[PDB]
């Protein structure tokens, strides 16, 4: 019942405005308490595909942070970090890219198809993950 | 299941007809029906998905009578929903 | 002697003073010296009968459950039928705040059981201060849950073995599971595998429309429960209706209806709220 306003607002939300003001909001009351963000799955899926970069951002970050309460969720979220990593925003890449290796950590079960699709993003596309990919491969063991 | 011959599951089948109808005729038929068999209950607020403009909510409750304030507040809904 | 520790006993829980405490020990050795659960069964309401409805306490309360403690060491099953009693007959204000408070597990059994006679009574009696009895002891079980799905089973399996007073106990565990928020329904749901089916059919054949319009109720109380493990509730549910895996066509008959019940009563649930409420949880 305490988080029924703020998750019919970030469903039915239309402007950039409302989507940052709700997701600053849920930022600034999951920084304590943070078991909250289960119910965030599906629109945080939704949302972290957008072009906008502040939002996208601010979704990022609140995914890494609910695998890193429960990672046991992190099964759920690979068809949406699979569709990041090989859409064609060529900010959304690049953006995975960069929370590559922490989810690359929380995954562990489904990393290699996750760094293969990386390495072929980088590959056939002209721009140098390497650095990620090869960070996530040493504090991998 | 023909024959339910109970008031409640009869309710619930008008109900169900209700939600899903689209045509307004028929529509009709189940709201006349419905207040019929029925005392004194109000039959906008059996279905939450149903959303009406704050400003058009507030002027559509102004009618007296029950069956034209659930008829025309159910199709007018509808209707922006199919909009 | 009994009299002046009551008399303080309620002075310490009234006023928090620490006037009360050498006579809450004294009246304590004094319990361990008699060594009778009796008598320390007739402090201990003495203590709770009014001197817990004015306000709470600390050392009064610990000198009662020390009492308490003290009765339950030994056996006492006669004496904790006279507990049971004077508590059922003065429950005004913390009367379950003294009767639950032993937290011993025999205590507990004998509590649940003395609970489950008390709601058998009300049922078969039909008053209205019984069946507030009954639902306060359920209400007392309910905060003490350690373990109620053996007392639980015990009641359901000594339900289905009688036909004229089965009614009347399943009525009163439907009750409690309205009451109690269904803390045992995946064990309910297991426990009528093959058998239970047609004995309770045949309790059901003796009785009536009420019945009738009692296991409608119930089914739509158990519909908003079982959040455990609702899938196999769901497929035994469907198994024993459609495709007639129940041992009585008028069983099949029954879970269909019941199906058909749930369905009807979800429908009301999901769909009818108006406006923008707080949603309603299922």
């Amino acid at each position: 019942a305490e988080m029924a306003p703020y998750m019919k607002r970030l469903s039915r939300g239309q402007t950039v405005e409302d989507l940052l003001e709700v997701l600053s909001d849920i930022d600034e009351m999951s920084r304590r308490r943070p078991e909250i963000l289960s119910f965030f799955s599906t629109n945080l899926q939704r949302l972290m595909s957008s072009a906008e970069e502040c939002c996208r951002n601010l979704a990022f970050s609140l995914a890494l942070r609910s695998m890193q309460n429960s990672p046991s969720i992190a099964a759920a979220f690979l068809p949406t970090f699979m569709y990041c990593l090989g859409s064609q925003d060529f900010e959304v890449v690049q953006t995975a890219l960069r929370n590559l290796p922490e989810y690359a950590l929380l995954c562990q079960e489904h990393a290699a198809v996750l760094l293969h699709r990386a390495f072929l993003v980088g590959m056939y596309g002209q721009m140098d993950p390497s650095a990620q990919i090869s960070e996530a491969l040493r504090i991998l063991h | 299941y023909d024959i339910p011959a109970s008031a409640s599951v009869n309710i619930g089948q008008l109900e169900h007809q209700l939600i899903l109808s689209v045509d307004p005729w028929r529509i009709r038929q189940i709201l006349i029906e419905l207040h019929g068999m029925t005392s004194e209950r109000q039959f906008w607020t059996v279905s939450n998905k149903w959303e009406v403009p704050s400003v058009y909510s507030g002027v559509i409750l102004g009618i007296k009578d029950n069956l034209t304030r659930d008829l025309v507040y159910i199709l007018m809904a509808k209707g922006l929903h199919c909009s | 002697m009994d009299i002046y520790v009551q008399c303080l006993s309620a002075l310490i829980g009234s006023c928090p003073d620490a006037c009360v405490d050498a006579l809450l020990d004294t009246s304590v050795q004094h319990s361990p010296h008699f060594d009778w659960v009796v008598a320390h069964i007739g402090s201990s309401f003495p203590g709770t009968i009014i001197s817990r409805v004015l306000s709470c306490g600390l050392k009064d309360f610990c000198v009662h459950g020390g009492a308490g403690g003290g009765a339950g060491s030994s056996g006492g099953s006669s004496s904790q039928t006279p507990s049971t009693d004077p508590f059922p007959g003065s429950p005004a204000i913390p009367a379950e705040k003294r009767v639950p408070k032993i937290a011993s597990v025999v205590g507990i059994l004998g509590h649940l059981a003395s609970r489950h006679g008390d709601s058998i009574r009300r049922e078969l009696l039909r008053m209205f201060h019984d069946s507030l009895a009954g639902g306060s002891g359920g209400r007392s079980g309910d905060p003490s849950l350690q373990a109620t799905v053996p007392f639980l089973l015990q009641l359901a399996v000594m339900s289905p073995a009688l036909l004229g007073t089965v009614s009347g106990e399943l009525v009163d565990c439907l009750k409690p599971p309205a009451v109690l928020s269904q803390l045992q329904q995946h064990l309910q749901g297991f426990p009528r595998e093959e058998l239970d089916n047609m004995l309770n059919l045949a309790v059901h054949l003796v009785s009536q429309a009420s019945g009738a319009g009692a296991y409608r109720l119930l089914q739509f109380l158990v519909d908003t429960a079982m959040p455990a493990s609702v899938i196999t509730t769901q497929g035994l549910a469907v198994p024993d209706t459609v495709r007639e895996a129940c041992d009585r066509l008028i069983q099949l008959l029954l879970l269909h209806l019941q199906k058909l019940v749930h369905h009807r009563g979800g429908s009301p649930g999901e769909g009818v709220l108006g406006p923008p409420p707080p949603p309603r949880l299922v």
